């Protein structure tokens, strides 16, 4: 229900049992005297912030006080009062003992007013003499003081036979008191005279008196229990002013301290906890001619009755009150509304519901009256208390068939929005960096400088613009210079020389670093100087020294670098010059800039030395600069560019200057350029239509976020207007996480509801009719608090996993395959239903699960059909309408469900499709498309027992491989074209993530790729072109296509990773290694013949007459060779310089390099350690000299070929970490690690390696180069004998 | 129908008192049927 803005709850409770009294013996007012410690008459309350002693409350005695403050004389802190109290009590307890002894006067009834006043008139130092001889009774209490007559009227005064007296104080202040917003409310109970008691023994003679006297103010009085006998309360004209903005008189306080005691009690109610009285509430009797219907005294008359019925609140109430919440919860009261329950108060009596859980009226004898028809339709229940939640919690909804127009939708979320506001962004890209690297070989064909991509004519534009910087303001990294350069170091520092068989780059050799930049962030020079020089970068050997050369450095010289000036001859030579500074904004300029640069590094470099220059701009001229007057005088070179941020720079390295050679450009170098073009253009796509960083939402970007706020909310009735608004909202944003929060602001408890929007809101937005209501009873039933959060658009601060990205990669397909205005029949949709986000608005669907659904029916603007039933069952296929059929994700899991083989599952899958009307069936399905590998911690292969687990999940799933599944398709459509869907290397799909605010990382994007090399999307098109494969597409192999249904004037082309592979127009112009097409004019058929080099996936398109559509074939999969790699040892080792050899057999295809596991981490190993070469017979020959700390570190052969490295070969050399070291030769010795070792000779220990007192033993001798890992270990020379280490 | 409890309650399904005397006057229909032609709604 709702009253007039106070929320209540949906249960009633209250209490049961009462509790019998104890009178109060002269025994209990001597050990009330004593004041013993624990056992009081009062009770401190402290202030809720600072934890300060601020007020007092009086039990009895003490609850007589009634003077002015100034007459007791009372200090002012807690302590001084309790011991000025303790001693004035204690001599009052002697003077009362004095005259009634405590040995025949221990149990009789003492007289509650006599020991109030008494107690009073001693602390206000006035005379009680008179008083003693009535303290203990002989008639009754009232009887006794009504026959007294006028000699103590200070303290009592009879109106014939009914007793007035003063109320007391029941709080008192101390001197800290200040009104403060966190001190406790006393409801004007401090004051001088609040109010005055009438006491008598019956209720009529008290009706009788209060005709004849004044009664405005209003009259109030307790039914159940009264303290002292039955009396009336009037109230007086003082008031309580701690509650701002607020004035309250008497009468309104007490009320309000009575209902609030009642609701608390109801609250925490048990069936066997007795309490001191059933009902608690006050009731107004004579008085009320003069309440308005606006006034706070009536509202507060209808919580009373409600409080005596059984009412809870639905906030929590606090264990002790403060005043903010006594303020807000006035300020609730007075708000607009009406009273919506069926009880009304009555002067007469009080009104018991028929349904009331209350048992008031058979404890008492008068003054409750139950109504039979008045009835309430409410559980009896107490509410369960829960503590406030520091953030705000998600809420999914449910909808119901309520209906309601658009547009008032709309409007209502325009009243109860926030809006404009401006958030947090976040981070768009976090994580870790990669690199992508070509390197010169000679097994490609030339390309000349012109057949190289260049750089999009807009790349200056003001959006392209923006957007670069939108992704550079929004990825979280360290110092990307740093980044970088390491990167280009461990490239370089691995690169062999052909005829010589060592590396080009070695250790102790001179260095210049060239545009060398102090920075502001305090080092004054290129960080990665520092770690390069002590050794600490694995794989990057120390130089001899380094010279910085700049206009901004810092330890340099400032010098004009594109011009002669006297500088030495350097055997590295590292360039990070930008070419934005000396080139005048045009394009020409900044390329011959590129031009001296690369003439001045050349002139710089000794012969025989190696250099590294930065391309901002690559452009055409340049590479033919670059092809005419620079590669016919070098050894090698590469191409390398580490991916920070959006940009088209690239890292050109040169080998073996100042020598002859007959280098060209090769086709790998198209190929690595063509893809380094087209992720930028796709990337800046995306990221120009986000929003600025540091924005101001006003609710019209496509990307951004909502949010609603609901003052006092009244969901148990809920007028349609906030049911609307929250409606409004969820359409909005559907799909989406959406949160809320309960809190209190500003005198009010306010509801806000906050989510996210995104171009797949808007889509499924216009596909709707009318506005689906929900069912607001999650709400309803909330009865705590919950703490609000601030905005922020990015709210995800790790990245997305893997899985979330191979789903986005399959719903990327699904959107894409759609065209407009197509019937799509959905196979096993879950509950929410996300496809009707990716179709078109216009389009169909048929959804088919077991499992019912949660999306609603009627609102809807074209057809959007749900069914209930099993997909595999036949019967059903048969009057089902649809073109393009959709499965993904739902085959491998029904098929481990039914505990069958994959083959069959597809067996039957495609057995029921047969009779559908389909035209092309996009299914995502359990096959490799290349070698079995696994990947260790997110997917398994076992291949005996073909079985797919996934240990993310714990599950498992069968896999079967494409000739089966190609087999079968064959069989059923028998001109059917099956293509296996490429989307690796691809970054379209992440246009479905960044634009949903949600934040990606680079690992897991590599890890998505490698889980959809073995779970492809195959799409079958029912009506194709038959083509055929003959040879084994492995590369290197002969593999053969034979097409059919063509003319001898066709032409036909293949594209790889959107880079044209070959055509037949120009056959010698391919970009494979060998390429060969025959036309049969009888058999009308197309041969083509081919020699492959890079395993993929492969695309034909067939271009017939002068049609400029072309005609799409099928696709086909290139496999890689096999991946079986062994080790031979010989029987006599060899522990020298020279070292052993080992022969290994590896497919040539393959690159080996040799790492090492430290911390979780791979460390590359020395060259100086381990050096690969071929023999005669081209057998590979590894030499290695062989150590000792080798019997503690395992040492790891893998293939650094491709961009991932190790996924191929990773081969743990046992017959290394199992040597016998001979007792009878000079050894090498070398710390395995950064930890202390001990070295132990005979159980004799020798010395701690890494100890910091470590002194070298005069016979051990040093190695000039070290063969650790680390190249700041160095190594040592030991005699002979046998030797343990201990990692201490 | 059926049997159930409840503390407190209005009528008693499965209690005593209640009357079950079908008769000619008194019948029993809900709406069979209602007039909707087209040419009376325009």
């Amino acid at each position: 229900a709702n009253v007039w803005g106070v929320r209540l709850a949906d249960s009633l409770s209250s209490p049961t049992i009462e509790t019998r009294t104890r009178q109060y013996t002269l025994h209990d007012l001597c050990s009330d005297l004593d004041a013993n410690p624990g056992r009081e008459p009062w009770k401190p309350l402290r202030n809720q912030r600072t934890n300060n002693i601020v007020a007092v409350q009086l039990f009895r005695p003490l609850q007589g006080l009634v003077l002015d403050t100034q007459l007791y004389g009372f200090p002012g802190a807690f302590d001084d009062w309790e011991r000025f109290m303790r001693e004035k009590l204690r001599v009052l307890k002697y003077e009362v003992l004095r005259i009634y002894p405590i040995s025949n006067y221990s149990n009789e009834h003492v007289n509650v007013f006599v020991a109030n006043a008494l107690v009073g008139a001693f602390l206000s130092n006035q005379a009680f003499y008179d008083l003693l001889p009535l303290l203990i009774i002989n008639d009754t209490m009232i009887g006794d003081l009504l026959g007294t007559g006028a000699s103590l009227s200070q303290f009592f005064q009879s109106h014939g036979d009914v007793l007035e007296v003063a109320a007391g104080r029941k709080y008192l202040q101390m001197e800290n008191y200040s009104n403060d917003d966190d001190d406790p409310p006393l409801f004007a109970k401090d004051l001088s005279d609040y109010a005055k008691a009438f006491y008598s023994d019956t209720y009529e003679v008290l009706d009788r008196f209060f005709w004849t006297h004044d009664s405005s103010a209003g009259v109030l009085v307790h039914y159940d229990k009264p303290t002292n006998g039955h009396h009336y309360l009037l109230g007086t004209l003082t008031q309580m002013v701690s509650a701002p903005p607020y004035i309250i008189n008497a009468t309104d306080a007490m009320l309000l301290e009575s209902c609030l005691e009642q609701f608390s009690a109801n609250v925490r109610a048990r069936p066997a906890q007795p309490v001191t009285r059933l009902d608690q509430c006050y009731h107004l009797r004579w008085g009320a001619q003069y309440v308005g219907e606006d006034s706070l005294t009536y509202r507060l008359g209808v919580l009373s009755l409600l409080a005596t019925n059984g009412y809870q609140l639905a906030r929590p109430i606090p264990r002790q009150l403060t005043n903010r919440w006594l303020s807000s919860f006035v300020s609730q009261i007075m708000s607009d509304g009406v009273n919506e329950t069926p009880l009304w108060p009555q002067e007469r009596y009080v009104q018991i519901a028929y349904d009331s859980p209350s048992v008031v009226d058979g404890a008492t004898q008068y003054g409750y009256v139950r109504k039979n028809q008045l009835r309430l339709g409410m559980r009896i229940s107490a509410l369960q208390s829960l503590s406030d939640t520091p953030s705000p919690v998600q809420w999914l909804p449910q909808y119901t068939i309520d209906q309601a127009a658009m547009d008032e939708g709309d409007l209502m979320v325009s009243r109860l929005t926030q809006l404009p506001l401006r958030p947090d962004y976040g981070n768009i890209w976090v994580g870790d960096a990669l690199s992508y690297y070509v390197d010169y070989n000679r097994s490609h064909r030339v390309v000349l400088s012109s057949e190289l991509p260049q750089l999009p004519d807009t790349y200056f534009d003001g959006d392209e613009q923006y957007g670069r910087s939108l992704f550079s303001l929004a990825r979280k990294i360290g110092d990307r210079s740093l980044v970088k350069d390491t990167a280009v170091l461990k490239h370089a520092y691995q690169a062999i020389d052909p005829n010589t068989g060592k590396e080009y780059l070695r250790s102790r050799q001179s260095v210049a670093y060239f545009g060398a930049s102090a920075g502001h962030s305090g080092a004054d020079q290129p960080l990665v100087i520092e770690p390069w020089i002590q050794g600490k970068i694995s794989g990057v050997p120390p130089p001899s020294s380094v010279r910085q050369f700049g206009y901004d450095v810092a330890r340099g010289a400032i010098v004009d670098l594109a011009r002669p000036f006297p500088s030495g001859d350097y055997q590295f030579v590292y360039s990070d010059v930008d070419q934005v500074v000396d080139g005048h904004d045009d394009l020409s300029i900044s390329s011959g800039l590129v031009e001296s640069l690369l003439s001045s590094c050349m002139h710089a470099t000794a012969p025989g030395g190696s250099f590294v220059v930065k391309i901002n701009f690559p452009t055409r001229p340049v590479w033919h600069y670059i092809e005419q007057k620079i590669l016919p005088n070098i050894t090698s070179y590469m191409l390398i560019k580490p991916f920070v941020t959006n940009n088209v720079e690239l890292f050109f390295v040169a080998f073996g200057v100042h020598q002859h050679s007959s280098l060209t450009w090769t086709s790998g170098v198209y190929f690595f350029l063509v893809d380094h073009f087209y992720r930028y253009e796709t990337l800046s796509t995306i990221s120009r239509q986000l929003p600025s960083f540091g924005y101001v939402d006003d609710g019209s970007s496509v990307t951004g976020i909502e949010t609603i706020s609901i003052e006092n909310p009244g969901f148990s009735n809920m007028t349609q207007a906030a049911r609307i608004g929250i409606s409004g909202l969820c359409a909005n944003v559907g799909n989406a996480r959406k949160s809320i929060a309960i809190y209190e602001s500003h005198g009010a408890r306010v509801l806000t509801i906050t989510s996210r929007r995104s171009p797949a809101s808007a889509r499924r937005k216009s596909r709707l009719r009318y506005l689906p209501l929900i069912d607001p009873r999650s709400l309803e039933v909330q009865a705590r608090t919950i703490l609000p959060a601030d905005p922020v658009l990015f709210e995800n601060v790790s990245g997305a996993s893997p899985h979330v990205c191979l789903t986005m990669m399959y719903n990327f397909e699904v959107s894409s395959a759609v065209y407009d205005g197509d019937v799509v029949l959905d196979l096993g949709t879950g509950p929410e239903a996300k496809i009707l986000e990716l179709i078109p608005a216009t389009s169909p669907v048929t959804c088919v699960d077991i499992r019912p659904t949660a999306q609603p029916s009627g609102c809807w603007n074209v057809r959007t059909t749900f069914l209930e039933l099993d997909y595999l069952s036949d019967g059903w296929i048969t009057g089902v309408r649809g073109d393009i059929v959709t499965c993904m994700l739902s085959l491998g899991a029904a098929a481990a469900g039914k505990s069958m083989t994959f083959d069959a599952a597809f067996q039957q899958l495609i057995k029921v499709l047969s009779k559908s009307t389909a035209n092309v069936v996009l299914v995502q399905v359990n096959c490799p498309t290349d070698v079995v590998r696994s990947i260790k911690g997110y997917l398994e292969i076992d291949s005996t027992n073909k079985r797919y687990r996934f240990p993310k999940f714990g599950r498992d799933e069968p896999y079967s491989d494409m000739d089966a599944l190609e087999k079968i398709c064959r069989t059923a459509w028998p001109n059917c074209s099956i293509t296996w869907v490429p989307l690796s290397y691809d970054l379209r799909w992440t246009r479905l993530a960044l634009l949903e605010s949600t934040t990606l990382s680079s690992a897991s994007i590599r890890i998505a790729e490698l889980m959809y090399k073995y779970m492809p999307i195959m799409r079958i098109d029912i009506h194709g072109l038959p083509m055929e494969k003959r040879g084994n597409f492995i590369v290197g192999q002969n593999c053969s296509l034979v097409i059919p249904g063509f003319n001898a004037q066709d032409v036909f082309n293949c594209y790889f990773n959107s880079a044209l592979a070959f055509s037949t127009e120009d056959v010698n112009a391919a970009m494979i290694p060998q390429v060969s097409a025959q036309f049969d004019a009888t058999k009308g058929e197309w041969t083509l013949d081919m020699v492959f080099s890079d395993a993929g996936i492969y695309t034909m398109q067939a271009l017939v007459g002068s049609n400029a559509n072309p005609v799409s074939l099928g696709s086909f999969v290139v496999d890689s060779p096999d991946v079986d790699i062994t080790d031979a040892w010989p029987a006599q080792l060899d522990f020298t310089i020279a070292g052993t050899d080992v022969d290994i057999t590896v497919n040539p295809y393959y690159r080996l390099m040799t790492f090492v596991r430290i911390d979780g981490q791979w460390q590359i190993a020395n060259p100086d350690k381990f050096q690969f070469f071929s023999s005669a017979s081209g057998t590979l020959v590894m030499n290695v000299k062989l150590d000792i700390a080798d019997k503690y570190l395992l040492y790891y052969i893998r293939d650094v070929q491709s961009r991932d490295v190790g996924f191929y070969i990773q081969h743990p050399l046992q017959l290394l970490n199992t040597i016998t070291l001979p007792t009878n030769e000079d050894l090498f010795l070398s710390a395995p690690d950064m930890r202390e070792w001990a070295v132990k000779e005979s159980g004799n220990t020798i010395c701690i390696l890494n100890s910091q007192g470590f002194v070298l033993p005069q016979d051990w001798d040093v190695l000039t180069d070290t063969i650790s890992w680390s190249p700041s270990i160095p190594t040592y020379i030991v005699p002979p004998g046998d030797y343990t280490l201990t990692p201490l | 129908m059926g049997n159930a409890s409840s503390i407190v309650q209005t009528i008693n399904v499965t209690g005593d008192g209640n009357v079950f005397k079908p008769s000619a006057e008194t019948s029993s229909t809900a709406v069979p049927s209602l007039s909707l032609s087209p040419g009376m709604l325009n």
